[PDB]
DNA sequence: ACGTAAACAGGAAGTAA
DNA sequence: TTACTTCCTGTTTACGT
């Protein structure tokens, strides 16, 4: 049941299916749910793990938010550096 | 009933059955303590408005809000310490 | 000055050193420190190398914490059936 | 190739006094 | 007004496989 994709990958996805390859927190929790229904908002720890993970991770690069939609969050997006790798090898299943 | 955060931690670091067990004094002669069992603590804190499962996390917001008033501070460093800066 | 001892080994007399045949991974940690300067706590290398010793060696044994001091980390100690010869062994160089 | 849990910060909006 | 509380987003630490 559980998707064999680590954490940043499964935020690399959800960042490429974004229309301007921006999303905010909530956008990528929304994204994940909607693809995957092991992960129920319902359980937490999950966002933890995404929200620590994009914290870590150098080649998540936070935005700030604007008067679009001043809501929950800044955007996040992936630096272009090693963007390109990242979302060919984002769909790659574990072994 | 009618009690402040502050004031409950200080009544049980005083009473025996939580004096070392949920929480301690580091340095008593400073003022600094330290949050053996937080989850604990917390709970009991709760308690007193019925709010039973109250986390150390909505716990620790109170606490970090004590910062401002001058009340507690933050020891940066030690895992679980803070010290009152009003005391006898 | 890098200590010709396995990090096994090294976890073995840290064990060994605690009064009641237990430690938690910072009590491990600190215990090495303070006997090789050479393994300073700035670099997490020798650590993570030590976590990893852990996991593996079927003879250290974890022990969860518990509501009497809930706490960062579990306990480790020794297997019964192979401590005391860990134990010699544990100081050979 | 992380997974997972928890501490610690602070804005912002709710709730109670 | 003060005093937490719920909730959210984020950073950071620590342990364990």
């Amino acid at each position: 049941s559980k998707p064999p994709f680590s954490y940043a990958q499964l935020i690399v996805q959800a960042i490429s299916s974004a229309q301007d390859r921006q999303l905010t927190l909530s956008g990528i929790y929304a994204h994940i749910t909607k693809h995957y229904p092991y992960y129920r908002t319902a359980d937490k720890g999950w966002q933890n793990s995404i929200r620590h993970n994009l914290s870590l991770n150098r080649y998540f690069i936070k935005v700030p938010r604007s008067q679009e939609e001043p809501g929950k969050g800044s955007f996040w997006r992936i630096d272009p550096a090693s963007e390109a790798k990242l979302v060919e090898q984002a769909f790659r299943k574990r072994r | 009933n009618t009690i402040y955060l502050w004031e409950f931690l200080l009544a049980l670091l005083q009473d025996k059955a939580t004096c070392p067990k949920y929480i301690k004094w580091t340095q008593r002669e400073k003022g600094i303590f330290k949050l053996v069992d937080s989850k604990a603590v917390s709970r009991l804190w709760g308690k007193h408005k019925n709010k039973p499962d109250m986390n150390y996390e909505t716990m620790g917001r109170a606490l970090r809000y004590y910062y401002q008033r001058g009340i507690l501070a933050k020891v940066e460093g030690q895992r679980l310490v803070y010290q009152f800066k009003e005391m006898p």
